[PDB]
């Protein structure tokens, strides 16, 4: 049937690239609590590394992003942390938490939250992140 | 038209002694709030105005602050030349109502 | 391709003109005296996008207009190919709407930022004094925080209290789900999840006509611009209202614009979705369903005044299996046939659900729309072709041969094709036997009319007769080119981009410049 | 620097019309400023009396319903208080002030008129 963690995987991207740009335009601008703002940067520079590698399909032959497998043999590495998707979802949740006391990252906390619900639905699905060996 | 009241009707201190006047708006006003002093001769005189500005003329002992409906004048050290009644002023809405007054008792 | 570039260069300098324009509307005049210092250069970098959001907002529904780009080709083949690069155009319109609506959501997270800052006497003096306007009565305010909740939490409030906020927070969430769930790997393995998270494009729009009801970003009014003279009246601010010369200035905001340009756009897909309810509603009596082996029916069906080109398809709505839903199937027939078909493979829901109405394991309702497509009548054109097929990739090159055949029977002479050599690459044979079966048949018939020559077709099996791994693209194109000197050779594919790559490779190299040579003519899918 | 005095009747009837005259010198009415008439009853309190505005805008408190009204006199450089039917209550100290704040803050007020209404 449908795999969630594809989309999934699609918006925590660009959650992350938006949490990037809000911790970027609060640093830069000096809004008040920009310390915020720094660790929405981290955050999201994490969540991009995290979410760039995308995961193997259940059938078929996936399309794979320019110099993935760097990013998935890293996450890889983890090995029970970044396979399970509950793991997964939880961890995107409590990492944009933080990031909705401002303005200017409540939009990247918004799309990592949908995100994480995401994650949810394709760990209740029982789908799980296999990398892609080359 | 809006009650400011101010609950301290007469107040007593030393001198170089802080003193705090407060009053409180019946209705939320923007900041609109300003202090006079009366002479016990009559002589009104402008003190703060927007509920910190100090206006350009009167010693610097006097500070006022305060926010929405709460506002309070404080004096930092008294001498003889400020025994006299304090009003609170709105100008958020028209009538622009005074306080009730306070009147300072050195002691 | 001079057409497409002249399309992205006009919308491009609209843009850019749109951009500067709107800028400079908004950071020069005097009318935006005081709102420029309040939020300094971060109101014309937010308004700007506003504009060229207003022109890309109308440009991203008129490509997607289906059945009225079907409309338009039917009152009309390298401009039809470029105009039916609609969806390519729709694709990078949105980009730069996503890229135009982070302009302006940047800047005004910088706004929002600058007034509640004012508003909360933690800036510059003047700002502070600007934003206490709006608070009394005869007054109209600048800075749109009016309660005063300090930073952080004000922003935020502003975003969850004023329309703005609230509109641009929605559609911000709608456009990034449509971005996220509009990449090739949901456009091609869950088109499912794509076409119905893509239909947030009715929430954004929603959202994006009251998006600026409120007004809030104000400028100064002409009358009060009149009795305002600002270069005399800036650095009396304490005392504004109480002299001759300088009246309070009075703020107004400027009326909604966006709906002006977008309710032609909304009101010409709303009616491209009439146009596909009534193609809906529009009868197609299924007159035969056979089901050809591994799962794969074809349903030879008859449309009231339905006329098809060769490598069309159309989109089969079944009622009983969804209502809602649309699914593309190729046309597999020739023209020249009452009934149009289509071969429909059962992997998946819908394609088993109609599996299960028409019975073949009481015919089930189906609706056909339009036969939409980039049409390959100039297949026919060449006195010799290559067509090339791959896996899924060869199912309108059956509806291609069919219509040879109906071309060879009919007229005989008027056929301006001569030789056909067919090559189909599957790592077998499992869910298009009945292409196979078709292959034998045109071979017969071309051979039981004593014209064996026409037709050459060779099988090859990744993992005349089946051949196992891939052709030998550099022998087949000299072999063939030895074949026929001097004539042109139209290399037709549908299938993978590395293979049109190397489609292209062989046919430049194997082609002779001079008019006395032969000619490769790559035609891809 | 501008200097307000109040001149006037000390003593009118009750039912009579009181007339309080402000001048004016170190700054004139149609320069800019809201010229109030602010007065305090026996017992010390204050009450916005109404204002005049430089345009010649004049603006009254509603709890003195019709009774008042403000004129000037732009030539000599004064405004003027006019209570039609001055009643008992009337009896109270009248302040001309200047007004010449946005935050509309009376920095100079005046000496004060001592009016008395009795029969
Ligand atoms: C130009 C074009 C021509 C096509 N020609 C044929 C054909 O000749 N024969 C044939 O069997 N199939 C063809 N398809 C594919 C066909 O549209 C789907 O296989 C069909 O909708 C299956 O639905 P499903 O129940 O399998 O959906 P699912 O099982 O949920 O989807 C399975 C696969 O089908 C794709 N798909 C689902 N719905 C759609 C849709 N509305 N549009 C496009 N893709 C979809 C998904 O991307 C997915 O990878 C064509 C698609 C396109 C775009
Ligand atoms: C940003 C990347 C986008 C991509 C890649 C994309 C891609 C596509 C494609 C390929 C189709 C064709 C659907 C089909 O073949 O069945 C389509 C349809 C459509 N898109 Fe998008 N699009 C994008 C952005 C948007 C946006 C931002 C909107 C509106 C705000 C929008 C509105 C539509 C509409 C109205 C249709 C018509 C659907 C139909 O006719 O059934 N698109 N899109
Ligand atoms: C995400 C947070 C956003 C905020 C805070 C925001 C804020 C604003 C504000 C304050 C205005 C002026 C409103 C007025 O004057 O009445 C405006 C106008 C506008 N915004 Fe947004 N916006 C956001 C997102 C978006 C998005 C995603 C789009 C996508 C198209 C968009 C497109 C527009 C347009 C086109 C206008 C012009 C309205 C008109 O001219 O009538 N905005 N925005
Ligand atoms: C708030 O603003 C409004 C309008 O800006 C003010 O109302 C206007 O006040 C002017 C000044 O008095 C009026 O002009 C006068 O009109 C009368 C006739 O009606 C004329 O006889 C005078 O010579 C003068 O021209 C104007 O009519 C009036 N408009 C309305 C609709 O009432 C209002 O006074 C302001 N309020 C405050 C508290 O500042
Ligand atoms: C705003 O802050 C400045 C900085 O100390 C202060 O001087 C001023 O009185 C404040 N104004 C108000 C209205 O609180
Ligand atoms: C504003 O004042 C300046 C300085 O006197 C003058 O040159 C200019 O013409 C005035 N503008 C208007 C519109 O009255
Ligand atoms: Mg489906």
């Amino acid at each position: 049937q449908i795999e969630w963690a594809m989309w999934a995987n699609e918006q925590a991207l660009a959650s992350g690239l938006i949490l990037i740009t809000g911790g970027i335009v609060a640093t830069a601008g000096r809004f008040t609590q920009w310390y915020f703002g720094a660790y929405s940067i981290v955050a999201g520079v994490f969540v991009c590394l995290l979410e760039y590698p995308r995961g193997k399909r259940k059938k078929g032959s996936t399309m794979e992003r320019w110099g993935q497998k760097y990013m998935t043999a890293v996450v890889k590495l983890f090995g029970p942390f970044t396979r399970n998707y509950y793991v997964r979802a939880v961890l995107h949740l409590l990492l944009s938490v933080p990031a909705g006391f401002l303005l200017a990252t409540i939009l990247g906390t918004a799309c990592l939250a949908i995100a994480s619900g995401i994650y949810l639905l394709a760990a209740v699905r029982g789908e799980q992140w296999t990398p892609i060996e080359p | 038209d809006i009650q400011l009241t101010q609950t301290t009707s007469s107040l007593s201190a030393s001198l170089g002694d802080r003193v705090t006047i407060s009053c409180r708006a019946s209705q939320d006003i923007s900041n609109y709030l300003n202090w006079y002093q009366q002479k016990p001769d009559g002589t009104v005189k402008l003190l703060i105005y927007y509920t910190s500005k100090l206006h350009s003329g009167v010693p610097s002992r006097f500070t006022a602050s305060g926010s929405g409906r709460d506002y309070s004048l404080a004096i930092s050290n008294l001498e003889q030349e400020d025994i006299a009644t304090y009003f609170c002023q709105q100008v958020f809405s028209l009538p622009w109502t005074f306080g009730g007054g306070t009147k300072l008792e050195i002691k | 391709e001079g057409l497409s570039i002249f399309v992205i260069l006009v919308w491009l300098g609209l843009n850019v003109f749109l951009f500067v324009w709107y800028y400079r509307v908004y950071d020069i005049p005097p009318k935006f005296f005081y709102t420029r210092k309040l939020l300094g250069s971060a109101l014309a970098l937010a308004r700007a996008p506003a504009a060229c959001l207003n022109f890309n907002c109308m440009l991203i529904l008129l490509p997607v207009c289906r059945n009225l780009l079907s409309f338009l080709r039917g009152s009309s083949t390298r401009v039809r190919r470029q105009l039916d690069r609609n969806l390519t155009f729709h694709k990078m319109v949105a980009w730069m709407i996503a890229l135009h609506s982070a302009i302006h959501t940047i800047a005004h997270l910088f706004n929002v930022e600058w007034c509640v800052n004012a508003r909360v006497n933690n800036s510059d003096p003047y700002s502070v004094a600007l934003s206490e306007l709006g608070d009394r009565q005869n007054e109209s305010y600048l800075n749109f925080a009016r309660k005063r909740i300090k930073n952080p939490e004000g922003g935020l409030y502003l975003a969850v209290t004023l329309l703005a906020g609230i509109t641009g927070v929605v559609i911000t969430l709608c456009l990034i789900l449509i971005i996220t769930s509009s990449t090739k790997t949901i456009r091609r393995s869950y088109f499912e999840v794509f076409w119905y998270t893509h239909h947030l494009f009715v929430i954004f729009f929603i959202g994006l006509a009251i998006h600026g009801a409120e007004r809030i970003v104000r400028g100064q009014t002409a009358e009060s611009l009149a009795v305002h003279n600002i270069t005399v009246c800036e650095q009396k601010i304490s005392e504004w209202g109480k002299i001759k010369e300088c009246p309070i200035p009075q703020f107004a905001g400027n009326p909604p614009m966006t709906w002006k340009w977008i309710v032609g756009p909304m009101f010409l897909y709303l009616c491209e979705r009439l146009v596909r309810f009534w193609r809906s509603q529009q009868k197609v009596v299924i007159t035969k369903v056979v089901t050809h082996p591994f799962k794969t029916i074809e349903l030879q069906m008859k449309k009231k005044g339905f006329k098809m080109e060769v490598g069309q398809y159309i989109f089969v709505k079944c009622p009983k299996v969804s209502k809602l839903e649309w699914h593309p199937f190729t046309l597999t027939s020739a023209p020249e046939e009452d009934f149009f078909s289509i071969h429909i493979r059962i992997v998946g829901d819908w394609t088993e659900g109609l599996f299960n109405a028409c019975g073949c394991d009481k015919l089930p309702k189906i609706a056909v729309d339009g036969p939409f497509g980039t049409a390959s009548e100039d297949v026919f054109s060449y006195e010799v072709v290559m067509l090339v097929g791959a896996g899924i990739g060869v199912t309108p090159f059956a509806s291609i041969l069919k219509s040879v055949w109906y071309k060879y029977c009919n007229n005989a002479t008027n056929l301006k094709l001569k030789k056909i050599y067919f090559y189909w690459l599957c790592r077998d044979t499992h869910a298009f036997e009945w292409f196979a079966d078709l292959l034998q048949l045109l071979e017969s018939q071309m051979q039981e009319r004593n014209n064996a020559g026409f037709l050459s077709y060779n099988i090859y099996l990744t993992g005349q007769k089946t051949l196992y791994g891939r052709p030998n693209w550099d022998n087949e194109f000299k072999t063939i080119a030895s074949q026929h000197p001097n004539t042109r050779i139209g290399v037709f594919l549908c299938g993978p981009e590395a293979l049109a790559e190397t489609l292209s490779k062989q046919s430049i190299s194997n082609s002779e410049s001079g008019p006395r040579g032969v000619h490769f003519i790559f035609n891809k899918e | 620097d501008v200097q307000l005095q109040e001149s006037g009747p000390g003593l009118v009837k009750p039912s009579q019309s009181l007339s309080l005259t402000c001048s004016v010198t170190g700054y004139s009415l149609t320069s800019g400023s809201f010229w109030s008439w602010i007065r305090q009853f026996p017992g010390n309190k204050l009450e916005w009396m109404g204002y005049i505005t430089y345009d010649g805008t004049s603006h009254f408190n509603p709890s003195l319903k019709s009774r008042f009204s403000i004129t000037r006199d732009t030539s000599k450089n004064q405004f003027f208080l006019k209570l039609n039917s001055v009643t008992t209550e009337d009896t109270a100290t009248y302040y001309c002030t200047r007004d010449p704040y946005r935050y509309d803050a009376m920095d100079f007020w005046g000496q004060g008129t001592s009016v008395t209404v009795s029969s």
